[PDB]
C-alpha cells in the first residue's frame, strides 16, 4: 500500500475566528454586509454553550458599537451645577410624591461671557443632597455625555456570519440539553438574526422553544450558577408611562444642546406595566412542572423575590420606546407550589450606566409623548440558593446582572469549526 | 535660520530695556538661544541663553538684572535688562549654539545688531546740543565728543 | 448535495466530492472585521496551495505518491476503511502520526526531482 | 581667567602677522569682528577650519597659549579679532581683543593747533596715521576732568582727533600746553 | 551548457521592514503576541557577514516604537490643563539640613472642584525647577507659556519589561556573536534567529543601566574614532552596582479639580528634609577605570596621558545623569566618579536631584507631570556602559579628555541592538547544468 | 535547519531547498502587521507567478531550453557546483538576471505555441 | 466538437471600485508617484458607450475631497472660547473694529484685545454690541496656517485588474457610443479647484465649445458650456493686511487682522471686453443648435440664495472672494474692462454642511492671482412655448458639477479573462 | 502594453496572452490616510480576484496554462457557428456578449468532467 494525497475532505476542527455582521441606528447596521442550508446526515457533534466563544465576541462587539455611537454627542460637562430643588405639587399621586422633583440652576448661555436661570424637572435617582441645595449624581464619579436624539436604542437583527474557510453548525435537536452530543446537526451559511435586547430579570423578544419548556444550566447541583428557562407560549406584558412631557432645548455652547424636561401636560400617575394574570399562571405551572424531573418529585418549589444589591440587579430593567424602565416584579415571583391582571410598580431613571462600568454613563433625553409599549416575556433568568437538604423545599430568585446570559440563550445552537481540505489516506496505486 | 532683531534705540536710564529676536526658518528643537553684547569700551561680552523647556543660564555678572524668555507659538525669544546704566550703551546681537556639550560649540546664526544708546541727559542747545548734532558750515568739522554728564561737542576751524 | 453533505457519508462517496468543499475555501472602524478576515483566509489558502506545491501534488485533488505505507500509522486493512468509515473519524485515528508523513512526502518528492535531474542530464 | 591679548598689531602689506591669546585651558575659538557687520568665526578650534574661510588663517597650541597666523594681511584682513574658551562657573569667557591694521599708505606726523575760550580749552589733531595716538595735558600734569575723541577716519582717509578741557575762570597757572605722542613722535603746543 | 531555475536557494539580500515585537505598563504589551518557548536558533557555519551597528534600520524602527507606545499609554490619564494660575509661594522651613534650601516652594492656589460654580484654595509643595517667577512672590509653573500637558495617571508604571523584536514572514534577523567586535566590519561566525533577546527599554543619559554586559574585554565602539565629533560607546566586563534613594517621606493628598479628574499633589513631609544619595563603591569604580583606560590606550597610543573632566552640557538633561526609580525622575551630579588623571568599604556619594515636570523626547510643546510617591524610595542597579565624549585639542598630543555626554536617547539602544541585522530571502536563482527539458 | 546550508557548497545546498521554500509564509499592531501580511502575500504571489510564466510551476527543479551563453560565465561545471557557494553565485551574475528572466520568458513564450496545432489532430 | 477553456483574453465589463492617487490640504506625499509616459491604446472596432452623468468617479472624488479636507483641519486650533461679546465701531462702511476681552495662558487673568473685523461675518445682538454669526450655529476651527490651499494636479490610477478607459471622440457631448474608445493607465492632471458658476484653472476643449445636459429640454439640469478659447481673470486685494497673534491660552495662538497699513480700497476682479464679448458670441452661435435656429437668448444675472450660490467664489491666495458678476451675464443677443465689485468673508462654511466652519486667517501683503476661466455652469429658467426668448442665468452650488468639467472622457471597467469555446479538439 | 490589440482577431491576441497576466497581481513600483486604507484594499481585491481566477484554471485541470482543451460535450443550441468564422473577423468583446447566461452550467460540466477523469486516472494506476 501507497500513501496518497487528497485535497478537499470534509473534516472540520474547533477553532476561534472572526465573524462579521450581516443586516437585512446604534447598532451600525451600514457596514453590515446584506442578507442556504445544508443538512448533514450521518454525523454527531459535542456542543457546548457555555464555552462557546461567540457569546463573548458578541458581548464585546455590543460594547463598541455601544461606545462609537456616543462618541460624536455633546460631552454635558458643564451641567455638574449646584442646583436649587423643591417639590412639585400640581396634582400629583400619593405613591407618585417625592418621585419628581422641579430644580433650577444657573448655565453658561452661548456666548462665553454671559449667563442664563433655567428650570427643568429631575427625577430623584438622578439628585442627590449636597451635605435645599441638590446636585446632580454623575457629578462624583464621571461627567457623562447625552444620547442624540436621532438615533434610537431599537433592536434591529442582525446575523452573525462566518468568513471563508469556515463553517458554522446548527443543531436541529428538539430536545437539545444545551451541553453534550447532537443527533443532528445541520451547516447554515450563518444565523436566523439575533435581537441584541437589554434586560435583567426575564427576557424579551426571544427565541421561543418549539414543543416543551427547557431549562438549562450548567450545573444544576450547584446554586452559583445562573438557571436559564425557555417558554414555549409567550407571555404578553404592556409598557406604560401615563405621562405628556415636553421637551425644549436649552443651548450650553456654540452648536451644543441640552434637551430638559420642562413640563408635565395633566395628571401625574405611575409608569406602570401589566402582566397577564392566568396566562402567567400556566406558564409558572409548565415551569414547576419540568423543573421536578431535575430536583426531584414531591419537592416544594417555591418562588421569592430579588435578594438585593443594586438597582439595576434587583429590579426588570428594560429600554422600550426610548426611556429606562426599573420595574419591581415582586407579584410575579410569590407563589408557593404544593380577566385579572398583575400590576407592577415601576421607576424611570435618566443617568445610566449600562454595561456594569464605572466613571461611564450617559445621559437619556425624554421623549415627548405618551409611551405605549409591548413585548413578549420569552424567558427568565431564575438563581437558587443554599438550601438545607431533605428539607423538600427549595426557593428560587431571579437573578441577572450578567450581559452574557441574555445571549446565551439566542446562541445556545451554533458552534464555529475550522474546516481543513488536507488529508491522506493509503490505496494500491503507485507514482509512476 | 536667520535672525534678526527688533527693540527701541534710545532707552532712559534706570529704566527696563527690552529686546526681541525673531526666529525664521527655522525650529526650536536642541537649541541654545543665546544673546550677546558688544561694547566698544568693554570688548566681547555673552548675556546668557534658554533652551527651549525654559531651563535658563545666566552670566553671573549681569546675573539679578537679566531675564530672557521665550515663546514657541510667535516664533521668537526675548531678552530684558532691568536698571540700566550709561555703560551699557553697545551693540546687541542674538545668536545660537548646537545642543550638546560647549566645551568645543561656537557661536553661529548671528544677527544683524541693533545698536543701544542708554541716556539720562535732555532735549537742549547749543552755546554757540543732545538730541541733534549741530550741522556747520562756512572748511573741516570734527565729530563730536561725548562728556560725563551726557552731552556733546564738537568744533569747527578752517 | 451541499458544501459539507458527504461528511456523514463514507469515503468511497465523500471521495467523489471533493470538489464542493475546495471551491468554497474563497468565497465605521468595525468594518475592519470584514477585512482582517480576508488576509486569513487567502493566507491559509495559500498554505495549502504550497504545501500542496511541495509534494509535487498540486493542481490536482486525488494525487498518487510512490511512500510507502508504514503499518505502525494504521494496522488495519483496507478493505473495512473506504466503506464503513467517514472521514471525521479517519481524522481521529490519525491526528497522530501526521507530521512525519508531511516530511516523508516532502523528502521523497526531492529525491524523485533529483533523479529526474540526472536522468534528464545523459 | 583673563585670557590676556595683545591690544595692537600692525604689520606691513603682505607679511604675517600673529596675535596671542595666553591662560586657555580649554579649546579657544577665534571670532573676526568688523565695523559694522555681525561677527563671523575664523578658527573654532584650535586648528580646524570653518566652510567658506579663505586658507590663510591657522592656530595652534602649545600648552596654555593658542595663537593665530594670518598668512597674508590685505585691506579685508583690518579688523578685530577676540579668542573664546569655555569655564565652568561663568559659561564663556572672551578676550579683551586685538586691532589688526595693514599699512596701506606711509607715515606722517599730526598737525595740532590750541585755542584760548572766551572755560574750556580745544585741542584738535589732524592728519595722522596709523590711529594710535595719545593726549596728555599740564599745568605739572593734568589728570581730571580731561575728554578724548576717538580717533576716526574722515575724507582725507587719514586719522584725525580732538581732545577738550574743563577749567574755571584757574585761568592761578601761568602755562597752558596740549602734549600729543604718535608712537615716539612728540609735538607740542602752548596760555594766558 | 543549459540553464535553470531553482526555488529556495539560501540567497538573503539587505533591507529594511517593519518588524513586529513580542513579549512573555507603559510599554503596553497587551497588544504583543506571545513568544515562543525554545527559541530556535541556527548556527550558519561557512559564512561572513558586514555588519554595520550605526546605520541599521531597526533602531530608528525601536525608537519610533517607543515613542509611540509612550504617546499612547498617557492618553486616557488626567489632561490637568485648568491648573496654573498666579501661585503665591513662600520657602519651606521645617527641619532642614544644610543643603536643599530654597528647593522646595510651599505654594498655594485657587483650583475648581466638582460643582462648575465653586472654589477651593489648596496647597501643595513644589520644586524649584518646576516654577518661575512672574512680576510672598507670584510665582507660575514653568509648563504653560509652551503648553499645559497630561498627569501620567498612577496605576501605569514606568518600570522598563523586556520586549524581543521578531521578523515577518519572507524575512530574517542574523545575530553577531563574535567575542571581539566593534560593530563595523565582516563578521565570522554569524547565527540567524527567530526574534532578539530581552531587551528592556531603559532611559539614561550618562551612564547605562541595566544592559547586558560584556564577555571577554572592556570593548569601544565609535564611529570614527579619530574624529571627536562622535560618541564613544563603552561596554562594561563586570558590572557596578549603583544605589540611589530618597530619604523624605513624601506624603500625596489628592486634589479634586473636576467630575471626575483628580491632581495628586505633594502634601507635607513627615520628617526632615534631606538630598537625595547615590552611592557607587569606590573601588569598583576606580578598577572599572583602570579596565577602561587600559582599553583606551589601544586606539589612541601607549603613552597618551588619559584623563576623565566632568560633563559640560547646557540644559540638565545632558548635565546631569538623569534616570526614573519607580515614579521619580532623578537628575544627579556625577562629578565625583569623573575626575581622575591616568598617567602611563569607601563609597562615593553623588548629590542626585529631583523634579517632576518632565520633558523627556524632547518634542516641543508636550511634557508629563509625574506624581508623587508615597514613601521613602530605592533602586539597586548595575552600570553596564558609559557615552563618553572626546575633547579634541589638535592633533598628535599627549593628552587626551573625556566628558561624558548624551541627550540623544537613539544611543542607548545602540549598545544593544549591534549584534542584529534583518535580511530579506530571495529564494530564486539560475545556474547552468547539462540537462534538457524534454 | 532554516538555512544552515548558506556556506554549503551549491551541489550539497540543493538537496535542502524545501525548508527555505516552506517558510515564505510562516493599535500599533494591526495596520502594521496587516501590511505586512499582505506584502509577504505580495512577494509570495509574484515569485509563484514569475515561475508560472517560465513553465516551470509546482517543480523546484526546473530544466530549460534557453542556451547559455559563454559571456554570462566562462567558468565551468566542476567548480561551481563544487567549492562555490550561492551568495557569490548571486553577487557574479546579479547585474545579469533581466536577460535570463527575458529569454526564459520567450523560450516559454514559443514552447506552448508549438503544442496547440499538434492536438488537433 | 468539445469546450476549450482560454485565460488571459482582454474582455472587460463595467464594475465600481475604489482607486487610488498619483502625484497642504490636498496630500500630496501620501500618493504613489506617477508612472513614466503612460503608453496608449487604440480599439479600432469599438462601440462602447460611456456616460458623464453617472460614473461612479465623481462620487468617489467628492467624498475623497471632502475627507481629505476634514483630515487637513483636524489637528490645527478651535477657537471655542473666542465666543464672546464684541464691541465695535466703524473704521475711519464695510471694515469694523471689534474689541473683547479675551483669557490668556493664566487661567486667572484676561486682557483686552482689539481685532478688524468684515460686515459679513458679524451680526448685531440687541448699537456696541456683537458677535459672530456662528455663535450659534457651530464652534468651528482656525485653520493653522503652515498649510496652503494650492490646486496641485492629482492623477487617478485603476487597481490592478481593473482599467480606465479614454474617449478621444473630440465631439462628444458626454453622453452616448462614441466611436473611439481608448485605454490609459492613469488620469491626466485633475486639479481640484473650488469655483461656483465660472470654472477657471481647467481643461479646454478641442475645436469648438461644448454643452453638455442630461436633457436640453428641461429647467432643472445645469448646462456645462466648456471653453476652447480662455478668458483670462485677474485680481487684487488692494489693502495691506497685518497679522497679529493673540495667545488665546497654553500655547495657542489666534491670528487677528491688524491695522490697515495704506488706504482702505474694494476688492476687483476684470475681464477682458472684446474676449468676453467673442467667446460669449460663440457660445449664442454654437448653442442655438438645440433650442431652434431663429430664437433670441438673454443672459440675466444671478438667481438668488446664498452668498455662497449666487456669487463666484475662489481661494485666491487663501482670501476667498465673493465677485458679484452681474457685469458679464447680461447681454441681449439676436440674429476696456468690465470692473466687478468683490467683497471678502472669513468664516467658511465650505462644502454646505451645517455645523462646522473654518476660520480662514489673514494673510499680509497684497495677493494677486492670474486665472483662466475655462467653463461655466448656465442653468435655463423655463417658461412656456409662447415666446422667442430664453433667459440663462448663471448657477452653481453643487460641487460634483466642478468635477464633472473633468472626469469625461475616463470610466472605469473590470477585466474578466476567463472565457470558454467550442472546438472540435480533444484532451488527451 | 497592456490590452495590445484587443480590437484584432482572436488568432493575433492568442499571441500576446503572456502580458496580460503579468500584471492581474500588482506592479511592484505601486507594491493613516485617506489613501493609504484606499491602496490596501485595491491591493487585498486585486489578490483576492487573481487568486479566484486561478482556482477555477486549477479545478479544471487547467492550471499551469494558457490555451488548453478539455474533453466535455458542448451543445448546440450555445452557438451555432464553426471555426472559421469565429476564428477570423471577430473581436472578443463580441464574443462573451451571448454566453451570460449558459456559462454557469458549463463551469460544473468541466468540474464534473474533471473530477471524473481524475479518479479514472487513478482507477488505472492500481492495476
Ligand atoms: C428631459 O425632459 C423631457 C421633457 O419632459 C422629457 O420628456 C425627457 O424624458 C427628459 N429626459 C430624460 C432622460 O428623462
Ligand atoms: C491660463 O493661465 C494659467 C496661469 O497663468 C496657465 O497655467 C494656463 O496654462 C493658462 N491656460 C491656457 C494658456 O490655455
Amino acid at each position: 500500500l501507497w500513501v496518497t494525497v487528497y485535497y478537499g475532505v470534509p473534516v472540520w476542527k474547533d477553532a476561534e475566528t472572526t465573524l462579521f455582521c450581516a443586516s437585512d441606528n446604534v447598532w451600525a447596521t451600514h457596514a453590515c454586509v446584506p442578507t442556504q442550508e445544508i443538512h448533514l446526515e450521518n454525523v454527531t457533534e459535542e456542543f457546548n454553550m457555555w464555552k462557546n466563544n461567540m457569546v463573548e465576541q458578541m458581548h464585546t462587539d455590543i460594547i463598541s458599537l455601544w461606545d462609537q455611537s456616543l462618541k460624536p454627542c455633546v460631552k454635558l460637562t458643564p451641567l455638574c451645577v449646584t442646583l436649587q430643588c423643591t417639590n412639585v405639587t400640581n396634582n400629583i399621586t400619593d405613591d407618585m410624591r417625592g418621585e419628581l422633583k422641579n430644580c433650577s440652576f444657573n448655565m453658561t448661555t452661548e456666548l462665553r461671557d454671559k449667563k442664563q436661570k433655567v428650570y427643568s424637572l429631575f427625577y430623584r435617582l438622578d439628585v442627590v443632597q449636597i451635605n435645599k441645595e441638590y446636585r446632580l449624581i454623575n457629578c462624583n464619579t464621571s461627567a457623562c455625555t447625552q444620547a442624540c436624539p436621532k438615533v434610537s436604542f431599537e433592536p434591529i437583527p442582525i446575523h452573525y456570519c462566518a468568513p471563508a474557510g469556515f463553517a458554522i453548525l446548527k443543531c436541529k435537536d428538539k430536545k437539545f440539553n444545551g451541553t453534550g452530543p447532537c443527533p443532528s446537526v445541520s451547516t447554515v451559511q450563518c444565523t436566523h438574526g439575533i435581537k441584541p435586547v437589554v434586560s435583567t430579570q426575564l427576557l424579551l423578544n426571544g427565541s421561543l422553544a418549539e414543543e416543551e419548556v427547557m431549562i438549562r444550566s450548567e450545573n444544576i447541583t450547584n446554586n452559583a450558577k445562573n438557571i436559564l428557562v425557555q417558554f414555549n407560549t409567550p407571555v404578553q406584558i404592556n409598557c406604560t408611562r401615563p405621562n405628556n412631557n415636553t421637551r425644549k432645548s436649552i443651548r450650553i455652547g456654540p452648536g451644543q444642546a441640552f434637551y430638559a424636561t420642562g413640563d408635565i401636560i395633566g395628571d401625574i400617575r405611575q409608569a406602570h406595566c401589566n402582566v397577564s394574570k392566568a396566562t402567567w399562571n400556566e406558564t409558572l405551572g409548565k415551569v414547576v412542572k419540568q423543573l421536578r424531573k431535575h430536583f426531584g418529585n414531591n419537592t416544594i418549589i417555591r418562588f421569592a423575590n430579588s435578594s438585593g444589591g443594586d438597582l439595576e440587579v434587583t429590579t426588570h430593567s428594560f429600554n422600550c420606546g426610548g426611556e429606562f424602565f426599573y420595574c419591581n416584579t415582586s407579584g410575579l415571583f410569590n407563589s408557593t407550589w404544593i380577566n385579572d391582571s398583575i400590576t407592577l410598580p415601576c421607576r424611570i431613571k435618566q443617568i445610566i450606566n449600562m454595561w456594569q462600568r464605572i466613571g461611564q454613563c450617559m445621559y437619556a433625553p425624554p421623549i415627548q409623548g405618551v409611551i405605549r409599549c409591548v413585548s413578549n416575556i420569552t424567558g427568565l433568568i431564575l438563581t437558587r440558593d443554599g438550601g438545607s437538604t431533605n428539607s423538600t423545599t427549595e426557593t428560587f430568585r431571579p437573578g441577572g446582572g450578567d450581559m452574557r446570559d441574555n445571549w446565551r440563550s439566542e446562541l445556545y445552537k451554533y458552534k464555529v469549526v475550522k474546516i481543513e481540505p488536507l488529508g491522506v489516506a493509503p490505496t494500491r496505486c503507485k507514482r509512476r | 535660520v536667520q535672525l534678526q532683531e527688533s527693540g527701541p534705540g534710545v532707552v532712559k536710564s534706570s529704566e527696563t530695556l527690552s529686546l526681541t529676536c525673531t526666529v525664521s526658518g527655522g525650529s526650536m528643537g536642541g537649541t541654545y538661544w543665546s544673546w550677546l553684547r558688544l561694547s566698544p569700551g568693554k570688548g566681547l561680552e555673552w548675556i546668557g541663553y534658554i533652551f527651549h523647556t525654559g531651563e535658563t543660564n545666566y552670566s553671573p555678572s549681569l546675573k539679578g538684572r537679566v531675564s530672557i524668555s521665550v515663546d514657541t507659538s510667535k516664533n521668537q525669544f526675548s531678552l530684558r535688562l532691568r536698571s540700566v546704566t550709561a555703560a551699557d550703551t553697545a551693540v546687541y546681537f542674538c545668536a545660537s549654539l548646537p545642543r550638546g556639550q560647549l566645551v568645543n560649540a561656537y557661536f553661529r546664526n548671528w544677527g544683524r545688531g541693533s545698536l543701544v544708546s542708554v541716556t539720562a541727559a535732555s532735549t537742549k542747545g547749543p552755546s554757540v546740543y543732545f538730541p541733534e548734532p549741530v550741522t556747520v558750515s562756512w572748511v573741516h568739522t570734527f565729530p563730536a565728543v561725548l562728556q560725563s554728564s551726557g552731552l556733546y561737542s564738537l568744533s569747527s576751524v578752517v | 448535495l451541499g458544501f459539507l453533505g458527504a461528511a456523514g457519508s463514507t469515503m468511497g462517496a465523500a471521495s467523489m466530492t471533493l470538489t464542493v468543499q475546495a471551491r468554497n475555501l474563497l468565497s465605521t472602524v468595525w468594518g475592519i472585521k470584514q477585512l482582517q478576515a480576508r488576509v486569513l483566509a487567502v493566507e491559509r489558502y495559500l498554505r495549502d496551495q504550497q504545501l500542496l506545491g511541495i509534494w509535487g501534488c498540486s493542481g490536482k485533488l486525488i494525487c498518487c505518491t510512490n511512500v510507502p505505507w508504514n503499518s505502525s500509522w494504521s494496522n488495519r486493512n483496507l478493505s473495512e476503511i473506504w466503506d464503513n468509515m467517514t472521514w471525521l473519524q479517519w481524522d481521529k485515528e490519525i491526528s497522530n502520526y501526521t507530521q512525519i508523513i508531511y516530511g516523508l512526502l516532502e523528502e521523497s518528492q526531492n529525491q524523485q526531482e533529483k533523479n529526474e535531474q540526472d536522468l534528464l542530464a545523459l | 581667567y583673563e585670557l590676556t591679548q595683545p591690544p595692537s598689531v600692525s604689520v606691513s602689506p603682505g607679511q604675517t602677522a600673529t596675535i596671542t591669546c595666553s591662560g586657555a585651558s580649554t579649546n579657544v575659538c577665534w571670532y573676526q569682528v568688523k565695523p559694522g557687520q555681525s561677527p563671523e568665526v575664523v578658527i573654532f578650534e584650535n586648528y580646524k577650519r570653518p566652510s567658506g574661510i579663505p586658507d590663510r588663517f591657522s592656530g595652534s597650541k602649545s600648552g596654555s597659549t593658542a595663537t593665530l597666523t594670518i598668512r597674508g594681511t590685505q585691506a579685508i584682513d583690518e579688523a578685530d579679532y577676540y579668542c573664546q574658551v569655555w569655564d565652568s562657573f561663568s559659561t564663556f569667557v572672551f578676550g579683551s581683543g586685538t586691532q589688526v591694521t595693514v599699512l596701506g599708505q606711509p607715515k606722517a606726523n599730526p598737525t595740532v593747533t590750541l585755542f584760548p575760550p572766551s572755560a574750556t580749552l580745544v585741542c584738535l589733531i589732524s592728519d595722522f596715521y596709523p590711529g594710535a595716538v595719545t593726549v596728555a595735558w599740564k599745568a605739572s600734569p593734568v589728570k581730571a576732568g580731561v575728554e578724548t575723541t576717538t580717533p576716526s577716519k574722515q575724507s582725507n582717509n587719514k586719522y584725525a582727533a580732538s581732545s577738550y578741557l574743563s577749567l574755571t575762570p584757574q585761568w592761578s597757572h601761568r602755562s597752558y600746553s596740549c602734549q600729543v605722542t604718535h608712537e615716539g613722535s612728540t609735538v607740542e603746543k602752548t596760555a594766558p
